[PDB]
RNA sequence: ACGGCUUUUCCGGAGUGUAAAAAGCUCCGGGAAUAAGGGCUGGGCAAGGCCGGUGGCAGCCGCCGCGGUAAUACCGGCGGCCC
RNA sequence: GCCCGCCGCCUGGGGAGUACGGCCGCAAGGCUGAAACUUAAAGGAAUUGGCGGGGGAGCACUACAAGGGGUGGAGCGUGCGGU
RNA sequence: UGGAGGUGAUUUAAAUGCCA
């Protein structure tokens, strides 16, 4: 955990921020990822995450879901430009997902990985199945649903050891977030990975929109963010 | 649009009738209870047949292709009907003589029917005089009856 | 000398009477039986055949009656050139 | 005559008002000429 | 390529087994000796950017789709992949 | 839009609202209504462009309007098709 | 800023398109 902890010490000098959160961070005031979120800020500098989540760039916490080239016609032929979809996250409690556009594949990948750090969220984990009744953060705490495009998803808790039973580009997103067991039930057209990816993302977000009592917490084990890494 | 029609507690009969009556608008279930494949089917519920050749022909391929596909006209035994079969392999049409007892399979396309560019052929030869056409086409074995 | 589509192999000489349609050409050869030529796909693009064009075709050993198949045409610099050698007599074109 | 509005759409076909009129002229012959 | 080793399987032989046989099982003598094919190799779908034929012809193709004289897709050889 | 009732209709495109059989009407015609077979798409809402014998704005003697000189008819110089 | 209706008018003739 060292090379990804001197990285922040190198970055924290050559970076003279322009927004305000940049000032707060660079003056040692704000010092932990769990305290820029539930407060209504804006995030426009992608160096803030390199300093508080320095592992988000480790090439095994990165992922390239799809690449597709699109076209528009003109009186001098066709003008073709790419579209990439990419997700990033430490495999603990935080994820982000973005798109990016360009006219070559390294530039589209670069912008995608950028915009995937400015779209980051934290989730809730637990164990809410009927079979397993331990208290460990390996699964969703209770069934949630999220919709997008024309694609409805629903994520159901599952017992420890059963893998991830969902589509192909759901496994990457749910593995980068820390979830390890789940079930699933979908509808609509699940062949357009943009909409399928955005529905899974929205469900994971909606995880933290359900009201819980201070006693339901010590029955599912709900951890928010990291949980003793 | 309302909610859904017979959602009562003592409304079983109307519900079962609704479902039984709208199951017939299907086409795979209808084609099965009436047994319509049979009595329109020259092979009569079988996975092979044996016939006696009558002649040798060739067909034109589809619109965006070019060539002629060799084929034969087989006359069955258990019925007496006439079907058109297709000889697969490079140089098979050089073994099928007249007055041969050939065997006949499907061709494996969509819905059991035809496939590829050959549009109306739906049977393919496998055995000629009880020697697998596959072998004959590539050496490896000798042919009986001349 | 000259490279001309002579009868090579088993070729036939096609001089057509009428196009019933969709590529069928009734041909009138020195053989006698009504032959009905059809066309491959390599030439249906760049060439242009009509009546009076003596051309070359190829027949098929099946029934030897209504056969023939275009493989190559003739240009106006050959159709009457082929008279002096007498390789073909043109009175198979006026009766 | 239990019509279906998908066929007035004129895309790759001819007018329906004039197809019906031609189905009728055949049902008049299959009936007179020994449709008895 | 040299050195050693084993005998499940394989040949003979003795008990036992069985209504009588046969298989089987326990002991002996020989010997690494007697024993791998089938389908795929363009994408879906693991696996070659190699060689020689074929020239809209021959052929392939569950669907999309290759072949027009510079074929990773047809026919072979050499490599490789799944059981 | 979120809920509590009841009834009618839909199941890829054609074949076909056709054939056969019934009940109505004086006739035209109405209501009910399949299978063989054929086919990989048929359909919907929006986006860049191109086009219109659609609309506005602006142009240009390889456009016109106002003008000056002509080529097209005869003979020769030279290039092309054909023979 | 932006739309929905109504009444009027709308002008000689002018057809067709290998192959990749
Ligand atoms: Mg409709
Ligand atoms: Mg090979
Ligand atoms: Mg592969
Ligand atoms: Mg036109
Ligand atoms: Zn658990």
């Amino acid at each position: 955990s060292q090379e990804w902890k001197e990285y922040a010490k190198r970055v924290l000098d050559e970076w003279q921020p322009k927004t305000k959160l940049g000032m707060l961070v660079k003056e040692g005031q704000i010092t932990d990822i769990h305290e820029i979120f539930r407060k209504g800020y804006q995030i426009k500098e992608p160096e803030i995450i390199d300093v508080l989540l320095p592992e988000v760039n480790a090439r095994e916490n990165q992922e390239i879901l799809d690449i597709a080239l699109t076209v528009r016609m003109t009186d001098s032929g066709r003008r073709v430009r790419f579209r990439v979809l990419a997700a990033v996250g430490n495999r603990d409690g935080y994820v982000g997902l973005g798109i990016g556009h360009g006219r070559e594949v390294g530039i589209a990948i670069r912008k995608a990985i950028n915009y995937a750090k400015l779209n980051i969220i934290e989730i809730k984990r637990g164990c809410g199945s009927w079979e397993c009744r331990c208290r460990r953060p390996h699964s969703v705490p209770f069934t949630v649903e999220g919709k997008e495009g024309s694609v409805r998803v629903k994520l159901i808790p599952g017992p420890r050891g059963l893998g991830l039973v969902i589509g192909d580009v759901g496994k990457k997103i749910l593995r980068l977030a820390g979830i390890q067991d789940v079930w699933s039930q979908t509808l609509g057209e699940t062949r357009t990975t943009v909409n399928f990816a955005k529905a899974v993302f929205n469900a994971l977000y909606n995880t933290n929109k359900v009201v819980v009592t201070p006693e339901m917490i010590e029955r599912y084990g709900i951890v928010v963010g990291r949980a003793m890494p | 649009p309302g909610k859904k029609a017979p959602n009562g507690e003592f409304a079983g009969r109307k519900l079962k009738l609704k479902r039984k009556k709208f199951r017939w608008s299907d086409i795979r279930y209808k084609r099965r209870v009436l047994r319509l494949k049979e009595k329109s089917d020259p092979l009569e519920g079988a996975p092979q047949a044996r016939g006696i050749v009558l002649e040798k022909i060739a067909v034109e391929a589809k619109q965006p292709n070019s060539g002629m596909r060799k084929a034969v006209r087989v006359q069955l035994i258990k019925n007496g009907k006439v079907v058109t079969a297709f000889c697969p392999g490079d140089g098979a049409i050089k073994f099928i003589d007249e007055h041969d007892e050939v065997i006949i399979e499907g061709i494996g396309g969509p819905k059991g029917g035809s496939m590829g560019d050959i549009p109306g052929i739906r049977y393919k030869v496998v055995k000629v005089n009880r020697v697998s056409l596959k072998e004959l086409v590539k050496g490896r074995k000798e042919k009986p009856r001349r | 000398v000259i490279r001309v589509p002579l009868p090579e192999g088993n070729q036939l000489f096609g001089v057509v009477e009428q196009a019933l349609g969709a590529g069928w050409m009734d041909v009138r050869c020195e053989d006698g039986k009504i032959r009905r030529c059809r066309i491959p796909g390599k030439l249906r693009r760049r060439v242009w055949i009509r009546v009076g064009d003596l051309v070359i075709v190829q027949p098929w050993p099946v029934q030897s009656d209504k056969r023939g198949d275009i493989v190559y045409r003739y240009t106006q610099t050959q159709v009457d050139w082929l008279l002096r050698k007498g390789k073909i007599t043109q009175e198979f074109l006026t009766g | 005559m239990k019509r279906r509005p998908r066929k007035w759409k004129k895309k790759g076909r001819m007018r329906w008002k004039w197809i019906k009129k031609r189905i009728r002229r055949l049902k008049r012959q299959r009936k007179k000429e020994r449709g008895l």
